[PDB]
């Protein structure tokens, strides 16, 4: 919000949130690495997922 | 009026198709007969 | 207590609790009855409900 | 795992009545009773949308959200079989709404009261003397746009009736007529006249919207001036600048302390309830939709 | 497949108090964890609503949404048996809340912190050195009012100071302190010092209020400008034939729908985000009711 007087009204919105789904609580997640030739790429792995998508929700 | 005429003529012209049965109640005979005592 | 030039008719509905009779002839309606089914809800520690 | 609502018609349907309903084979219908056996009247929208009583938008909206939804399974003269809708289950829904709006896979469908005339939405049951009115089911990106234009148009159509100099009905028809979404353009027909006091299926939102919009600038500035404390939200100091200049200049002393609360207390109810209407109640998710077959596997 | 919970008391309860608990049968209460065996220190709402710390209601509300809900089922000298509430199941429920309300059929019920009474909400177990504080469930319409009754108070009390004016304090209390119901009046406990989570909640409102304030449409202003002086309704009685001076200052410029559409376009998005703030907790949808036995069938 340093410079807001140039753009009129459309730039107001900052971002959105959706909810990809619900997984097992009381278990958390785990750390692994991606397998590509390149390098580690530490990665978060969660089990027993249930995908329940939600529309985007604006935050500001 | 449709309800009364239907009770009468259905009973008559039946007994001699779907017999889907009309249900009959006595609670509001004033509503049926349009009379007030 | 002067009567204006127009008369009235009043209407009011009243409700009765009534006790009825029901006659039904012999062998009039036919019934077909099945065998029942059981199913147990999962175990509650002191009791089981079917 | 069995969900059925079997409706027993008191009297047999006409052949005309049958073909009228066969076209609404998979359309969603709200259900007043959850019991397996239900009266024909409960299922229609006719309870809230009637020739007898003025139709109000929130009356239908409040009705739709506190109402079970059901899908038509089989239509026979003797009885209706309706499949109940329950969260966590997948259903097969067909598109048959009279105002046609194209769907696409992976969209977010919406349920809303029919904006258009009752005849398109409703189906007369002359044999049983009831009217089953089907809610309008739409994709969300359109259901927002359609409600925005018809609501904005209503306030403009009344604005010129209060004063002829204010706005031109020509420009009002231009923007507000045509609805564009995803390369498809749909034209929506606006009511001919605003009416004396309340338009059919409109102004319930409008009266509330226009009062809430005027009660807002006085309230928003009152809230901040009392809200500033030593631990205030960091963003709070920032957006105090976002206000226009004149709204900043208000003096809270002019209104009496009895008024300020009642302006806020009156306003909060409109705002709290106003937000729900924008959401359009129940929201459906679609997985696979085939235009030739006109069937969506929704959940 | 099976949901249950037993709360094993360390020491046997007194013959007097076990009787008090059985009266609370069939009431919903919050449990910290879902397990076959649970401790009594995670059962009531007592930890977040103490006798020795100042009560914050917003904090209690946040806790309720997060925590699981269990329908109290059976009391013994040694045990409490409760059933955890899953997302998709039908559960019988009973009405036993001491600030008494009478529900209606198919009425959406909402769970709240015990705003009305600390004593009424909690049953004391002096045998096990604990108190179990049941949440208060309400029909949703009255619940939405009580939430607004609270949020206003944390602002008004701040705005009005008792030392400067004794009278001002009396007037604000009149609207917020008491909740009116059909032939009844209940007092709502108000924290003497308001420093709780609501101020944080308010900071989120004021961020939106400063935003929405800038994208207000003009045509919605003038319609109120004209309607108040020319016509009279129940809704516009709040504004007398007097009109607030700011609006005359803000609305001087002519009207263009295209500009208006952008503003109405923007406003819809922030009313959608804004609603999330309003619910502030769990909802129960009711499917039936028995007045004589005072029992619903929630879902």
């Amino acid at each position: 919000y340093a410079v807001v007087q140039p753009l009129h009204i459309e730039e107001l919105t900052f971002g959105a949130v959706a909810c990809l789904g619900t997984f097992s609580a009381t278990d958390g997640w785990r750390r692994s690495a991606f397998n590509y030739r390149g390098s580690s790429l530490p990665v978060v792995e969660i089990d027993s997922f249930y995908s329940n998508v939600s529309d985007w929700e604006v935050i500001l | 009026n449709r309800g009364l005429y239907n009770m009468v003529n259905e009973y008559s012209q039946r007994l001699g198709v779907v017999i889907a049965g009309t249900d009959v109640f006595l609670e509001q005979p004033c509503s049926f007969l349009q009379e007030a005592f | 207590k002067i009567h204006p030039g127009v008369a009235m008719t009043v209407v009011r509905t009243d409700e009765i609790l009534s006790e009825n009779i029901l006659f039904s002839s012999r062998a009039s309606t036919s019934m077909f009855i099945g065998t029942p089914n059981v199913s147990r809800r999962e175990a509650r520690v002191d009791a089981v409900t079917f | 795992m069995d969900l059925k609502v079997v409706v027993s018609l008191s009297s047999r349907l006409y052949t005309d009545e049958i073909a009228k309903m066969q076209q609404r084979i998979g359309c969603i219908l709200p259900l007043a009773s959850t019991h397996g056996t239900q009266n024909v009247q409960g299922l229609g929208l006719g309870q809230v949308y009637s020739l007898e009583t003025v139709p109000d938008y929130v009356s239908m909206y409040n009705y739709l959200s506190d109402c079970t939804l059901a899908v038509l399974d089989e239509v026979s003269v003797d009885s209706l079989i309706l499949t109940k809708i329950v969260p966590g289950q997948t259903y097969a829904i067909k598109n048959k709404y009279q105002p046609f709006f194209q769907w696409h896979g992976t969209g977010s469908l919406s349920v809303m009261p029919p904006v258009f005339g009752r005849e398109h939405a409703t189906v007369k049951l002359e044999s049983n003397d009831v009217d089953i009115v089907f809610p309008m089911v739409l994709p969300t990106p359109i259901a927002e746009e359609v409600l925005q234009k018809i609501l904005l148009f209503n306030v403009y159509s009344r604005v010129v009736m209060q004063a002829p100099g204010n706005a031109d009905m020509l420009d009002v028809h231009m923007h507000l007529g045509s609805v564009s979404y995803l390369g498809h353009h749909y034209e929506l027909a606006l009511p001919e006249v605003p009416g004396p006091l309340g338009l059919a299926l409109l102004d319930n939102l409008s009266l509330y919207f226009c009062i809430m919009v005027t009660l807002l600038p006085r309230a928003s500035m009152r809230l901040v001036r009392g809200l500033i404390r030593h631990e205030h939200h960091d963003l709070l100091n920032l957006f105090q600048e976002m206000v226009p200049d004149e709204i900043a200049r208000i003096d809270l002393d002019d209104l009496s302390v009895a008024d300020d609360l009642s302006r806020m207390r009156v306003m909060m109810t409109y705002l709290q309830s106003l937000a729900s209407l924008f959401n359009l109640g129940p929201r459906l998710a679609t997985a696979a939709y085939s235009q030739e077959t006109l069937t969506a596997t929704c959940w």
